[PDB]
DNA sequence: ATCGAGAATCCCGGTGCCGAGGCCGCTCAATTGGTCGTAGACAGCTCTAGCACCGCTTAAACGCACGTACGCGCTGTCCCCCGCGTTTTAACCGCCAAGGGGATTACTCCCTAGTCTCCAGGCACGTGTCAGATATATACATCCGAT
DNA sequence: ATCGGATGTATATATCTGACACGTGCCTGGAGACTAGGGAGTAATCCCCTTGGCGGTTAAAACGCGGGGGACAGCGCGTACGTGCGTTTAAGCGGTGCTAGAGCTGTCTACGACCAATTGAGCGGCCTCGGCACCGGGATTCTCGAT
């Protein structure tokens, strides 16, 4: 008798897990290739220490995570429970991100 | 393998000593020790810089303990300022009594 | 009337439910 | 003709456990003032000892209260972010391997009976 | 400074400060401004500033109060509000009978109910001889209230705990304040679905605005007093609630408390007349009458001593009104008739179930009597002849379909008028056939038989075969808020309530009324044996069937409009059988359920004992009760009691096929259908009919002839409760005159 | 090489990876165009951070970006990050 | 809204 | 003959053209000055102010309040509302990190 | 008396008009006086801290331009 | 006039004093105040230029701080250099959100 | 007795104004705003020179550190022309 | 309305293993002890600029009526995104190779603090206009009914 | 959907008046010409730590497929706040007075750099085992589909 819990049990339970855990999410080699690719524009043929790639990973996840905190408060303040891109644009504008 | 390295510094044995003072039978991990190290450096350049321009405003050229008392009363929020000033005066006077 | 039923009450055919929305409410 | 005269250092002199000489050298060698006074890093080492004792204290309380015997940086995350004033001193500071203290908005919690 | 008051039209020729809070208080002298609370109460600009200004000593006390008043109320915390709520001296009335002077208490004294209950002048010479403060008389000038700045807000109202969901100042209580029968829920809670006999704490009802128009602008004072009165009644429903009992519970500062005390009596009598309090089986005797002598001069003849007649008689009698009840039979009760001869149990031949106990008059009366009811459980297995309990999935499948049929009926009727009405049964049938046609689905014979059970249950409810009942109007009454909560078995029987209502009333048995003449100065009533009665007013509560038969001669005759309404309703019928056994043979299979269902072998037989009721909730005695409804009522009219008993026993031996069933040792079979003065069980709407019929039948004629009975209650038809309430309704109408 | 082509230049932050970061942030339901904009915002943030970091690596005339480089350049943008120096 | 009204207080 | 009046919003939008257009200081100087002194009495007593410092705190008051209505207005517009409400003030204060 | 209330309801209206706010709800003014009160409490606290350190009884304008600079709200037009 | 030794109009010696007397390094090289003076003359030059055209648009001859307000806030880059800086007697640019514009027929 | 003084940039700001739109004047509040503006940028760039020299174990602020610190503060286009004018003034200085 | 699969989550138990903690040499930065110009507490004046006070006009603030439009709750209707099996597929991991570039230590040397005097650049200080606010009268631009 | 009061707003013209651009004087900080120790460019090397490749497994990513609930447009109904007019009312002004304290300048003095010998103290190398993972098994709890 297959029966999925619902739209929200995987969500809220998985929010409890991925808030509860500590480790770094987005994978090492695609992120590393990303930083090298953006790095090629300002200067050719760079080199990275590995821990610096972990550092850009950590600040990048913390900045995105804080952005989803705030855009979540944005869309909840519209009596919605779903992030939509104009909410992202709002928090980037409200915070001051929007140049 | 057999060659001189490069003298280095830290705060880690001091943070370990205050850990022995507060909860004496309790460990600490290594990256947390480097967190506290960078914390002590961060606060240290905060009140050091506040002492710099706070001493620059009054046409002085000397950092004394009144300046550090003011600058701690600028960065430390409230209840955190007061016990910092009580421990500070206790350490100035407790130093000076010798 | 439906209201006479105790055992095995019928449920179908009921008008929509109205809900008092007063302002005096905290 | 002697430079002994009981060696009382500096740290003890004040009754602390922070390096007055190392902090003192770091105040003279960052170009903060051309002259640096007599008892300034005594005062400043006192302030940093209080702050260190506060954060390590709350990570100790949270360290028992999440069933370990060793402070990890996660306990520094929710150790710092639970006091109001320590959070206000460190509100622009990310600490690595910290994660997020568990916050759930009220509309996300289920609308059960 | 000045000696004059800010308020325009204030008759205070010498303002004095009641506060004396500032060390600078002006007292009876000059001040920059006198602030007005009422015609007799002012405070000087110094004491005003004492609280209002940040640099004054009373500012703390005013800001703290201003905070509580914020986390708790919806009115603005003004200094005048703070004054009326916090500083105004209390007033209390001397209880010495020959004094009754109102006295101002010193500003430090906090008035309590106990203080008010026993207070006499001087309570800290003849203190009672000191003249009453001249300001007291002023309060009873209609313009006095008009020049009150803010409405009274009661403190520690008995109603408070029942209203924690409302802003206290929206229901006449003060934001700065702070084991009842679970069936007493007199106040609507915010965001509640309708339920019967509920009032809004924050809004006046239509009849209330009618009686007290002076409160349409600001109902605050009324609501507080009405809510308090109801709370007090439900707190103790075993005693008459009097003004004396209420007054001590009216706690508010200022002369306004005098105006509140003066109003409570008016509201109390209105509540009593309408039947909201001081009602049920409460009995009151000579020199205890519940309404002033002003209502007493009048007389009434009540025809019929069932729940409706006895309700009105009880009410009118308690009011102090002269009442005589004429009953046709050799017993009171009507369709309430209990058999007390069964071993250890009371079995109703008529009514015995209470449908929705919350706010039900019957629940109140059980409280007054110290009677406990049994709440029915939900389980009711559908047992087949012979033995098989119906599969849970088959059960759920057919319940769903049955109710789906009702949905589409309710959809079909939306645009139909009375002139296009079709029988519920026929409509259901058609919709059913047209569904099997549409969707190739085909139900088993059993599935069809289970559907028949549900149909039978509708017929029981209406007291009629479904081909007689209106598709448009069968459930008309649910347009109105119905009685919520438990359905119960009145184990002691309705007769205990009946007895209690009738006790000490002037009731004439074996006095069938035949003629009612209201063409002269007063009503002439004549019985079948020629005995004459007369009174100013007459109330008829005879069953619908008897009105339809025209057993009473009316002069002048009832209107054509009334006759059409009378005939548009059906005199519904069911009969009951009760059976006593040597032992509880059904316990194994039934497992403690209050009842069990009987799946019909055929549509024709569906109303023949569809449900069996275990008549001992203690599971000790062995009495079963069952019902005969729909078509089966007819099939039994030529059978004697023994034959009906035989068919019931044959049915039981089928339902319990795989076991033995003992012989019954005692039984009854009812014949309400052929009881000459009753001839029915309960009304329903016949095809072509409207719920409005209940209202039309209910309509008095020239304020001289009144009607009550279950068939006159549009909100609550059919029931003892409904009949009871129709009597209370008519008693109120009659007493108003 | 067995497949493993570019397919996605700056799209490494797979759709479930942005889901995982959002669910660390406490986000229940994510719309459809969120992912492309999320790649854009992350791209702008990394462009500023390593534009500033590569200048610190250029001033020492060194060809290898270190950890102190990016922690210092994060500090300057008011996003200070401990745990590396 | 006739639905909710108290039965004994809507007899006008 | 007696109407003339305007819509609720013409005086508003023309008023936005005027008060966005002009520049001068527009909270009155003596109530503001008494406000700064009364807030100032709590930390230390018996004070003295230069006048231009009271001008300077007036500039910080107008800058911080006015910018807070910028972000509050974008907050309420992002709810498809053209009228600001106190929860929007609370939202922009949490987004800027003012708790 | 009532220094805070001295911030008039039309003044909060006027600052909203400069901000580009069309319509203002009911309890905006209470919270507006509260927010202005908090901001002036922090700025004045830091300015007094800047003024007690020079041991001077008079607060100047350079005091509070410094105090606004340190809170990341720098304001030109008064020096420094 | 080391400005004339470099072709500028900024005080190399006064700026050089201000680099030496703020305790930044222990010692300050030769070419540095020439460099910093050149940068500040550039920034000063275009900010006064945009206040120049945006001063002529108000048909005046004297630049008031309103002209520095919108002169900064109109260009992107000068705004991003000064995005945390209040200007006294500045006001705002005429920003109007488009939903507030009264539409009709 | 007279009184002390205190320098400004107002004559120099006036001179660059005479370079750009020469027949167009300046008011005093805007003059003091420009004054504190160039003190603000001066302390940002000198401060960044301090934080940048304080990493490479160096205790000397030459022009190259001001080049890097300008290439961190000023965004993009005016960083390009700013640094290009800086090379114009170093090279225009030393070639004399 | 209230009760069972059953699946995720939490509670002990041996294992391992390795990273946390500790111990032994050991360079060097703290330390101690004198000097020394000087920055700065400290006294006293001064005068000036902040605070206090009083009367007059009045723009601005306050307060009452009023109406409509803005907020907001209900209703339906669609679809986009959540959830879960199925494939694949590329990330992770171990190890092996090569050297380019970071860190080190030394070498040499130009260069930027440091001194003393010399003078004009800017900066304090009168000064008198031409740019702008302020009426002041005057013809457009768009709003708002009423048609 | 057009037309007209009307009405707030843009357009010359004087007019005082004063804030700014400017001329006089001065004095001190910019500068100019030396020296000197040291910070740093510059070479070369050590090696290590970043990059690269290659194979083996596979957790994660991709993708297809239900399906339902969440966004959102309509829509009715209340209320609250914008608009405008009479009342007040204290803010601005504008002068007048008084002296407390910013600021100046001088007095005298206790205190931080300069060296410079002396040493244990924190730090790196190098062990070593106990706490956290970590399967591994097992009872609890919560959810979700039933009554
Ligand atoms: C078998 C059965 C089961 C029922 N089940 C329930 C139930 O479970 N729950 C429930 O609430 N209700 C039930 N009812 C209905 C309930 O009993 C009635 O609704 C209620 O009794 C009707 O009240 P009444 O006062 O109007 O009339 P009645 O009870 O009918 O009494 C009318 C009185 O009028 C008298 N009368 C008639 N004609 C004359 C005359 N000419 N002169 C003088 N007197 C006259 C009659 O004798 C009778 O005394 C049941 C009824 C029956 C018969
Ligand atoms: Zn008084
Ligand atoms: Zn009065
Ligand atoms: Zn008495």
């Amino acid at each position: 008798k297959p029966h999925r819990y619902r739209p929200g049990t995987v969500a809220l339970r998985e929010i409890r897990r991925y808030q509860k855990s500590t480790e770094l999410l987005i994978r090492k080699l695609p992120f590393q290739r990303l930083v090298r690719e953006i790095a090629q524009d300002f200067k050719t043929d760079l080199r990275f220490q590995s821990s610096a790639v972990m550092a850009l990973q950590e600040a990048s996840e913390a900045y995105l995570v804080a952005l989803f905190e705030d855009t979540n408060l944005c869309a909840i303040h519209a009596k919605r429970v779903t992030i939509m891109p104009k909410d992202i644009q709002l928090a980037r504008r409200i915070r001051g991100e929007r140049a | 393998k057999k060659r001189r390295k490069t003298r280095k510094e830290s705060y880690a044995i001091y943070v370990y000593k205050v850990l022995k003072q507060v909860h004496p039978d309790t460990g600490i991990s290594s990256k947390a020790m480097s967190i506290m190290n960078s914390f002590v450096n961060d606060v240290f350049e905060r009140i050091a810089g506040e002492a710099s321009r706070l001493a620059h405003y009054n046409k002085r050229s000397t950092i004394t303990s009144r300046e550090i008392q003011t600058a701690v009363r600028l960065l430390l929020p409230g209840e955190l300022a007061k016990h910092a000033v009580s421990e500070g005066t206790k350490a100035v006077t407790k130093y000076t009594s010798a | 009337a439906r209201t006479m039923q105790t055992a095995r009450k019928s449920t179908g055919g009921k008008a929509p439910r109205k809900q008092l929305a007063t302002k005096a409410a905290r | 003709g002697k430079t002994r005269a009981k060696a009382k250092t500096r740290s003890s002199r004040a009754g602390l456990q922070f390096p007055v000489g190392r902090v003192h050298r770091l105040l003279r060698k960052g170009n903060y003032a051309e002259r640096v006074g007599a008892g300034a890093p005594v005062y400043l080492a006192a302030v940093l000892e209080y702050l260190t004792a506060e954060i390590l204290e709350l990570a100790g309380n949270a360290a028992r209260d999440n069933k370990k015997t060793r402070i990890i940086p996660r306990h520094l995350q929710l150790a710092v972010r639970n006091d109001e004033e320590l959070n206000k001193l460190l509100g622009r500071v990310t600490i690595a391997q910290g994660g997020v203290l568990p916050n759930i908005q009220s509309v996300l919690l289920p609308k059960k009976t | 400074g000045s000696r004059k008051c800010e308020k325009a039209g204030c008759t205070a020729t010498c303002p004095v400060c009641f506060a004396s809070a500032s060390e600078r208080c002006a007292k009876n002298g000059y001040t920059s401004r006198w602030y007005h609370l009422s015609c007799g109460e002012h405070f000087c600009n110094e004491c005003f500033d004492h609280y209002y200004r940040s640099h004054k000593d009373g500012y703390d006390k005013y800001t703290t109060w201003k905070k509580i008043w914020t986390s708790n109320g919806k009115t603005e915390p003004s200094p005048k509000a703070f004054m009326a709520d916090q500083q105004l001296p209390y007033w209390v009335q001397c209880t010495k009978p020959e004094c009754r002077k109102w006295r101002q208490l010193t500003k430090e004294i906090q008035l309590t109910p106990q203080i008010a209950k026993t207070y006499r002048c001087g309570m800290k010479s003849d203190h009672c001889s000191l003249p009453e403060d001249l300001r007291v008389l002023e309060v009873s000038n209609h313009w006095w209230y008009s020049m009150l700045i803010l409405p009274p807000l009661l403190k520690d109202s008995v109603a408070a705990p029942l209203l924690s969901a409302y802003y206290p100042d929206c229901v006449g209580m003060s934001p700065s304040c702070t084991g009842m029968n679970r069936y007493f829920q007199p106040f609507y809670q915010p965001n509640e679905c309708g339920k019967a006999l509920c009032v809004r704490p924050d809004v006046m009802e239509l009849d209330e605005l009618y009686e007290f128009p002076e409160y349409s602008r600001d109902p605050t004072m009324y609501l507080a007093l009405r809510n308090l009165i109801l709370a007090l009644w439900y707190t103790n429903c075993k005693e008459a609630l009097t003004p004396q009992k209420c007054i001590p519970h009216i706690i508010v500062r200022g002369l306004v408390r005098i105006r509140c005390v003066q109003e409570v009596e008016r509201i109390l009598y209105f509540m009593t007349r309408k039947g909201l309090i001081n009602t049920g089986v409460l009995s009151v005797g000579a020199d205890q009458y519940l309404l002033p002598k002003d209502y007493h001069n009048k007389s009434v003849i009540i025809i019929g001593a069932g729940p409706a007649g006895l309700a009105a008689a009880r009410q009118l009698h308690n009011f102090g009104i002269k009442v005589t009840v004429l009953e046709a039979k050799d017993r009171i009760g009507g369709r309430v008739w209990d058999d007390k001869s069964f071993k250890g149990v009371t079995v109703g031949r008529g009514a015995q179930i209470v449908n929705g106990c919350i706010n039900n008059p019957v629940a109140l009366m059980c409280e007054q009597l110290g009677i406990s009811m049994h709440k029915f459980g939900e389980r009711c297995d559908l047992i087949q002849e012979g033995g098989r309990i119906t599969d849970p999935t088959i059960d759920k499948r057919m319940d769903f379909h049955f109710n789906a049929l009702l949905d589409v009926v309710s959809e079909w009727r939306k645009d139909k008028t009375q002139l296009q009405d079709v029988p519920l049964g026929e409509k259901i049938e058609e919709i059913y056939k047209a569904f099997i046609k549409e969707s190739g689905i085909q139900f088993s014979e059993l599935e069809g038989q289970v559907l028949q059970f549900h149909l039978s249950n509708l017929e029981y409810a209406c007291g009629s075969n479904l081909h007689q009942v209106s598709a448009r109007s069968w459930d008309h009454n649910e347009f109105f808020a119905q009685f919520a909560g438990d359905h119960t078995l009145l184990t002691p029987g309705y007769s205990v309530i009946i007895e209690k209502l009738a006790e000490g009333l002037d009731i004439q048995l074996k006095s069938p009324v035949q003629c009612i003449d209201y063409s002269g100065d007063e009503v002439q009533v004549t019985t079948t044996d020629g005995t004459g009665y007369s009174a100013q007013k007459v109330l008829v509560t005879v069953p619908l069937a008897l009105l339809q038969k025209g057993a009473i001669q009316f002069n002048p005759p009832l209107s054509e409009k009334k006759m059409k309404a009378i005939n548009s309703l059906g005199a519904g019928i069911i009969e009951k059988i009760a059976l006593q056994f040597p032992y509880r043979f059904w316990d194994s299979k039934v497992q403690g359920a209050d009842f069990f269902g009987h799946v019909p072998p055929s549509a024709s037989k569906r109303g023949l004992f569809a449900v069996f009721y275990d008549m001992d909730p203690q599971k000790k005695h062995s009495v079963l009760m069952s019902v005969i409804a729909g078509e089966a009522v007819a099939s039994v009219r030529t059978l004697d009691d023994k034959q009906v008993l035989q068919q019931c026993m044959a049915t039981l031996r089928e339902l319990f096929k795989e076991q033995e069933v003992p012989d019954p040792t005692k039984y009854f079979v009812t014949r309400w259908s052929t009881d000459p003065w009753i001839q029915m069980a309960y009304s329903f709407v016949k095809t072509g009919g409207s719920g409005e019929a209940y209202d039309i039948i209910a309509e008095d004629i020239q304020g001289t002839v009144f009607f009550a009975g279950e068939a006159t209650n549009r909100h609550f038809p059919q029931t003892v409760t409904g009949a009871y309430l129709s009597g209370v309704r008519e008693a109120s109408k009659i007493a108003a005159f | 090489r067995h497949r493993k082509v570019l397919r996605d230049n700056i799209q490494g932050i797979t759709k479930p990876a942005i889901r995982r970061l959002a669910r660390r942030g406490g986000v229940k339901r994510i719309s459809g165009l969120i992912y492309e904009e999320t790649r854009g915002v992350l791209k702008v943030f990394l462009e500023n951070v390593i534009r500033d970091a590569v200048t610190y690596t250029e001033h020492a005339k060194r060809k290898t970006v270190t950890a102190m480089d990016v922690v210092y350049a994060l500090k300057r943008q008011g996003r200070t990050l401990y745990g590396f120096g | 809204d006739p639905h909710f009204h108290h039965f004994l207080l809507s007899q006008t």
